[PDB]
RNA sequence: GAAGACGGUCGAACUUGACUAUCUAGAGGAAGUAAAAGUCGUAACAAGGUUUCCGUAGGUGAACCUGCGGAAGGAUCAUUA
RNA sequence: UUAAAGUUGCUGCAGUUAAAAAGCUCGUAGUUGGAUCUCUCUCGGCCGAAGCGUUUACUUUGAAAAAAUUAGAGUGUUCAAAGCAGGCCGCCUGGAUACCGCAGCUAGGAAUAAUGGAAUAGGACCGCGGUUCUAUUUUGUUG
RNA sequence: ACGGGGAAUCAGGGUUCGAUUCCGGAGAGGGAGCCUGAGAAACGGCUACCACAUCCAAGGAAGGCAGCAGGCGCGCAAAUU
């Protein structure tokens, strides 16, 4: 059951049972990594670049072809960013919703809403904050946020 | 309270006594001496009690008094003398001697003995401490210190005191493979052979034992009083040989032995 | 959400010896299910079972015969001196006759019966008859 | 539900001494504030000085009047009315009269018939009310 | 001068100071001998307690304290006097009744050794019983691991 | 080497304030309690003769009445392309 | 005052209408948390030292836990409650034993449950080189 | 509320009592200070003060039963100078 809301509901992806790379499938290891470094000089996220091997280059899992996973392959080229995927998208999306509501005051939903995407904001940082992905002070302030993302 | 006490209640008295419930308020309260006084058999409990020679805690007096009792070779008129392990009770008078051991149970024992054998006792070493211009010397269980030691005895072994004259003769080391008496807690009186002794720096050393019959056992080292090298025991042992028998076999020795009444 | 697997693996096996069925399904399996499933199969009270291997997490399909009247978990998993095992046996089973704790010990799952002989104490884990 | 868990025995042992108090079999022995209103102050029986004979109504479905008496306990001063049991037993009574005064059974609360009345008299002038009626004594003046 | 910030002067007290030297002495080196001992339950002495500078009469490696009693153990969590920590012991009481435990904790003050430097708080540390070298301590830093999201 | 004094310290206790707490004399009125089978309506239980109940504001001899907003524990589980 | 009282409920109660679920939601502490992993080096006479391994909870053994009370063994107080006595024709006896929570010592087990162990490799094991300090034996003693 | 050893009840879990003869603490009307001594802040020792109170020739003198008996008071409530 989703956590922020009464919905229970059930969708997600079903991986197959056999972990191979297929037959037809002609990259090696070597040139899959070599088109995740080109789609993250792109400027992408790690959730945007599985999408388009998917799509169009026909790579199933790239932990399944190359042996890791794709933001491990990031990490150690280099071209990773700091505050993770899931976190940018949490703040990027709290500032939109603190950005409109000093137009309309009297808007009470989205104060409502602006609460959810913040406790969910620290339930994030304090994850990363214990497996040390970020700095052991990094707070969520209302008026910085602006220049994080 | 304010300074020392001076009686003892009869309940909170030693176990081992065996003094019953309904005879007084009080218990003899030994003497200070050369035994705790958890540890020891004070005269009068030896004379009234155990031998049943007199019949009140006067008539151990009026024995006392007339200086018939020798305790370590030396006369004793102090009838809650407590008399502990290894002492030896001369009773010139009757002719009969005798050494304090425990038995099996956690007792003492009124072990008659030959006065060939009364004129030594082991002792066991507790501290040893130079001084005094560099003089060495023994500190005993019994506060027998003795100066001038053989240099090869050290803590936790035996003497063995001459009782005429205060002097070693000789004695045991700590070693695996000797004959020891335990002197305290569940494994008293019991009489086993040095298995093993495992070291607990900053604690106690545990003494593994072994019987003479394979019933293994173990104290602290403090309960440990070797008595002979090897197996033989430099004193002689009570009617049990520090061999304790379970309750079930204990009853089987009663219910076999009045089988031989007639 | 799903604390305790074993909870729910031993009432989804319970409620359908009520209804009657002869196959349960009880996803996900860890261990714990098949060491005490195989407690339960070695004393008769459940027949031969299969374990489903997707990559993830088990899934078990047991067979069932008609012999289980309950199957229980305890919860916490108290723990149970050797000296304290009358009281157990004596508040969750129904006769000093038939039904088995399973205690989790050093030496094993197993039975209360077995881990008196091997003279082992451990933590409850649950009953069956 | 009830708390389950293995580490949760101050959530339990804290939970039943607040849900202790809402028992008022036990409220109204441990709060003090029911024995500092008790005539006695937890004794069985008490002394006392009879100041009149005030005789009771029966409550409502029967009909008749209980001879009670006016009592002034001695240890505290306080009154209290006690009832006098068997018949013909108000006449080994006078005033001003030492009375030993018992509860009446139902240990602080009113016994059906006789209304706000918790104690009753056993002995008067230090004896027995048993031995005067049954007529085994005589009424000491 | 990084010893002598107080009104009196700091001094190891069994090591002489002050021996005549010949000319081979006062050329060659300035060599202060320190007094170190080593505490006998298997404690490493550090090597800042056989190369240090600092002069305490409470160190269990270089004053005057012998450690005899239980060891104990215990993590850091206010680092805030001069020379002693306060650490919390955590342990789990049962309560019969209820057949469950219950979080429980009691604080000890604790001398810290300065041959225990970089500490951190929030790191286990052995304890060992002494005398009482103020009104609340009595037990003396052993050894110092450092928690496990360190490097 | 006694009496006695200076100074220090320990400290019972005394005096007067403040905060209290408790034993004690006094008109006035105050509330609930023991009953009441005393007088006017009949609020409620039937559609209880204004269905009832809930919150909230106002007015009275009073049970209460009325304005707003709910609920059915309603007197409808339903009203026709 | 205890049982009766499953009317204080851990075992083991109740919460639509009988007394009772907070108006709704977020949230720190607390409580609870999904699968998964099959003992060796330097010495003494092959057998002992010394080290462990990540730390514990658990479980089993040990030793230490005052007597009296409680349980329980023996014993015809004339029976019994008691007592620690007694019995045989000077001798032969007994004065046992269990239980003694939690905390602290000890040793075996390794299931369960917490926890570590290398991810910008200042990682393991190897032999290679450098820098600083330095043992105490070596030159018949002697500086 | 002196604490334990323990006591009552009890299927299992529990609940309540433990002033009371054994161990440990405290205290000798209330606080305080000492002398002597190995040991006392001792009361069947002393010095004060507060509270009671005995003799007196009115100047003075002596006190401490929560020891055993016994008395008064208190009280529902407890034995022989």
């Amino acid at each position: 059951g989703r956590m922020h809301a009464p919905g229970k509901g059930l969708s997600q992806s079903a991986l197959p049972y056999r972990r191979s790379v297929p037959t037809w499938l002609k990259l090696t290891s070597d040139d899959v990594k070599e088109q995740i470094y080109k789609l993250a000089k792109k400027g992408l996220t790690p959730s945007q670049i599985g999408v388009i091997l998917r799509d169009s280059h026909g790579v199933a899992q790239v932990r399944f072809v190359t042996g890791n996973k794709i933001l491990r392959i990031l990490k150690s080229k280099g071209l990773a960013p700091d505050l993770p995927e899931d976190l940018y998208h949490l703040i990027k999306k709290a500032v939109a919703v603190r950005k409109h509501l000093e137009r309309n005051r009297k808007d009470k939903d989205a104060k409502f809403r602006l609460i959810l995407i913040e406790s969910r904001i620290h339930r994030l940082a304090r994850y990363y904050k214990t497996k040390r992905v970020l700095p052991p002070n990094w707070k969520y302030e209302s008026s910085t946020a602006s220049a994080l993302v | 309270a304010r300074g020392p006490k001076k009686h003892l209640k009869r309940v909170a008295a030693p176990k081992h006594w065996m003094l019953d419930k309904l005879t007084g308020v009080f218990a003899p309260r030994p003497s200070t001496g050369p035994h705790k006084l958890r540890e020891c058999l004070p005269l009068i409990i030896f004379l009234r009690n155990r031998l049943k020679y007199a019949l009140t805690g006067d008539e151990v007096k009026k024995i006392c008094m007339q200086r018939f009792i020798k305790i370590d070779g030396k006369v004793r008129t102090d009838i809650t003398y407590p008399a502990g392990f290894m002492d030896v009770i001369s009773i010139d008078k009757t002719g009969e001697n005798f050494r304090l051991i425990y038995d099996t149970k956690g007792r003492f024992a009124v072990h008659r003995i030959t006065p060939e054998e009364a004129k030594y006792k082991l002792c066991k070493v507790r501290k040893i401490f130079v001084g005094t211009k560099g003089i060495p010397h023994l500190v005993t269980h019994d506060a027998r210190t003795i100066r001038y030691p053989d240099p090869l005895i050290k803590v936790n072994d035996t003497i063995q005191i001459d009782l005429e004259t205060g002097k070693i003769t000789d004695f045991i080391k700590f070693d695996t493979g000797n004959l020891c008496m335990v002197t305290g807690g569940a494994n008293l009186g019991r009489i086993g052979v040095i298995t093993n002794r495992e070291r607990h720096p900053g604690s106690f050393d545990v003494v593994h034992v072994k019987d003479a019959n394979g019933n293994s056992f173990a104290t602290r080292l403090s309960n440990i009083f070797v008595i002979g090298k090897g197996n033989k025991p430099w004193i002689s042992l009570p009617r049990g040989k520090g061999i304790r028998l379970t309750i079930a076999e204990e009853r089987d020795k009663r219910l076999a032995a009045k089988q031989s009444s007639g | 959400v799903r604390m305790n697997v074993l909870a729910d693996a031993l009432k989804s096996i319970n409620n359908a010896e009520k209804r009657g069925k002869r196959q349960v399904l009880i996803r996900p399996c860890s261990k714990v299910i098949v060491r005490f499933l195989t407690v339960m199969m070695k004393h008769g009270y459940i027949g031969e079972f299969e374990i489903i291997d997707d990559h993830r997490a088990g899934k078990i399909v047991v067979n069932l015969t008609g012999r289980l009247n309950k199957c229980g978990v305890i919860s916490p998993r108290f723990d149970v001196q050797l000296k304290d095992l009358e009281k157990w046996q004596n508040n969750l089973l129904p006769s000093r006759q038939f039904g088995f704790i399973v205690l989790t010990t050093s030496a094993g799952i197993m039975d209360h019966e077995e881990a008196r002989r091997k003279h082992t104490g451990g933590k409850i884990l649950g009953f069956f008859f | 539900g009830k708390c389950r868990g293995l580490r949760t025995a101050r959530k339990l042992r804290s939970h039943r001494r607040d849900q202790k108090w809402h028992d008022k079999q036990y409220k109204k022995a441990h709060l003090g504030t029911a024995l500092k209103a008790n005539p006695f102050g937890g004794a069985s029986h008490a002394k006392g000085i009879v100041l009149e004979k005030v005789g009771v109504e029966a409550k409502q479905p029967n009909s008749a009047i209980r001879k009670c008496v006016r009592v002034q306990l001695i240890k505290n001063g306080k009154k209290i009315t006690a009832f006098v049991p068997n018949d013909g037993c108000l006449n080994f009574i006078e005033e001003n009269d030492e009375v030993l005064v018992a509860g009446f059974g139902r240990k602080g609360h009113a016994v059906g018939d006789i209304p706000g009345v918790r104690f009753k008299v056993v002995k008067v002038a230090n004896v027995s009310l048993l031995a005067l009626y049954k007529g085994k004594k005589e009424r000491p003046r | 001068a990084d010893i002598q910030t107080e009104r009196a002067y700091q001094k190891q007290p069994t090591i002489f100071q002050n021996k005549k030297r010949v000319l081979l002495g006062e050329t060659g080196k300035e060599k202060l001998p320190r007094y170190y001992k080593n505490i006998g339950l298997g404690f490493k002495t550090p090597k800042e307690a056989i190369e240090g500078t600092y002069i305490d009469k409470k160190c269990p490696f270089t004053g005057n304290v012998s450690i005899r009693g239980r060891i104990l153990s215990g993590v850091v969590t206010k680092m805030k006097m001069q020379r002693t920590i306060v650490i919390r012991r955590d342990y789990l009481h049962y309560i019969r009744k209820y057949n469950r435990f219950e979080k429980r904790h009691k604080n000890m003050s604790v001398h810290l050794s300065p041959c225990f430097r970089d500490v951190q708080i929030g790191d286990i540390v052995t304890v060992g019983e002494c005398r009482p070298l103020s009104k609340t301590v009595r037990f003396n830093v052993l050894k110092v691991t450092k928690a496990a999201g360190t490097k």
